[PDB]
């Protein structure tokens, strides 16, 4: 895979249909699961640990589905749905590298949620950190993410866990 | 030998089997119950408990607790 | 009260129409990942200080599967994290506690198996470690995650809180 | 270290400031800027440094720096 440093909303739909990393390459959700606009950033180092930095950005607008159930109301973005992005990051991090395989979620250690996305936001980001890559016959990713609203900072999740898998 | 005994017990807690099952010439994969998953975080585990990094491909050759052990052995001494 | 709640009862607690006026609300579909809560009780579950058992029937038409991933279909781990905090939470709820549910966070979360759309029945299983009565009410618990009768995911140190204004 | 420096660690890094900030007469919320979680977690953090249990009813109280260190020194220093 040619690499390049930032993706627009339509090469993530792309790669929701197999057809941004080739067809061996890991996919995306596709909405309503899918849970970033744009990759901002990409470096292979960099980041807080040297080994790799991801950013990408949500916009945030009241008529988002998940607005509308959790809950009737009371809107707020479900702090699982942010967690997922920082999953669905690192997962497309391994496949930017060239890994091949489907993706899937390993798990993460301390998530700390401090703070809310209300739908009068304007835009959230996600920063991934990565720690570690393993090229084994199981391609795993190890990352510490922080999500935050319009600068702010309001969640963290420490190792990060993603695997692409034959 | 606290290396051989120290060894098993990680293999042990990592691919979650009792002690009884972790013979010196077991399988990860074929004789435990161990996946892709469980073998990367076993090898990972090694590298936490006794302090020493391996790249990725020293590992998926240690396949069984005797590999695990004489591989490292020879890190620590 | 009551030791168990039918969908009807789930889609109630949506509307804010199960506990109180006051009482936290679950999610309401999409965002709700139960079909039932089975079983309630303040004793009980591995620390003895509270249980909760609820399921979810599986079925290749639920929305997730379409996208998550398209030709490559399962459930999502964070929907099955996001039950194990709504369950806390109904729970607090359930105590009387009044206020908006709230996630807070959760120790660590492991995935070793999935759920395909070809599965059956989805099983969660909550064990309460502690509530906290203050101005924020807080719960912690281990959760577990079952697909016709296999442990796929355990979750520590869920914590969820019931907050006011 | 003294009982003082310990609590005073903990409210530091609980509440995210250094120690300069944590000053005895100093009030988690007022002057501190700590949320409903953050005197929650604060409260269960000095429960396991110190360990001690302490009731909904008495963390309830433990709203400044000084009650904390009263309360650790009191429970039983
Ligand atoms: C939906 C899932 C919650 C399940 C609860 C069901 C009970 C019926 C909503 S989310 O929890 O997912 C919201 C996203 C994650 N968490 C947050 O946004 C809250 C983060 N924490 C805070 O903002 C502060 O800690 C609060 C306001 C809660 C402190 O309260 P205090 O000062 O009174
Ligand atoms: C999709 C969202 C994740 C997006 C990240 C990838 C973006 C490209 C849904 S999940 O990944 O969350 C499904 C969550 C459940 N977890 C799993 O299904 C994987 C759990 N682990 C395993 O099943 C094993 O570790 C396996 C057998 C797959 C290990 O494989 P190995 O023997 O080679």
């Amino acid at each position: 895979v040619d690499k390049r440093e930032s993706y627009t909303k339509e090469d993530l739909l792309a790669s929701g249909r197999g057809e941004l990393f080739g067809a061996k390459g890991p996919q995306l959700p596709a909405p309503n699961m899918l849970m970033m606009d744009r990759v901002v950033k990409m470096t292979e180092t960099g980041g807080n640990f040297d080994k790799g930095y991801v950013e990408a950005e949500l916009d945030i607008n009241p008529d988002l589905w998940f607005f509308g159930c959790h809950f009737i109301g009371d809107p707020v973005m479900p702090g699982c749905l942010g967690l997922d992005a920082m999953w669905q990051l690192v997962g497309f991090y391994l496949g930017w590298l060239g890994g091949e395989g489907k993706g899937r979620a390993l798990g993460v250690g301390e998530v700390k949620f401090t703070g809310q996305v209300l739908p009068t936001a304007k835009k959230v980001t996600y920063r991934i950190h990565f720690k570690r890559i393993v090229n084994r016959r199981l391609i795993m990713g190890l990352a510490d993410g922080e999500v935050l609203v319009d600068g702010r900072l309001i969640y963290t999740a420490s190792d990060l866990k993603v695997g692409l898998f034959q | 030998s606290t290396i051989e005994e120290r060894v098993k017990k990680i293999i042990g807690e990592q691919l979650g089997v009792k002690q009884e099952e972790v013979t010196n010439n077991a399988s990860f994969v074929e004789d435990l119950g161990a996946d892709s998953l469980d073998t990367v975080e076993l090898v990972m585990a090694l590298e936490e408990e006794f302090d020493t990094e391996i790249p990725d491909e020293e590992a998926e050759k240690i396949t069984t607790v005797q590999a695990a052990i004489d591989y490292i052995n020879g890190h620590q001494a």
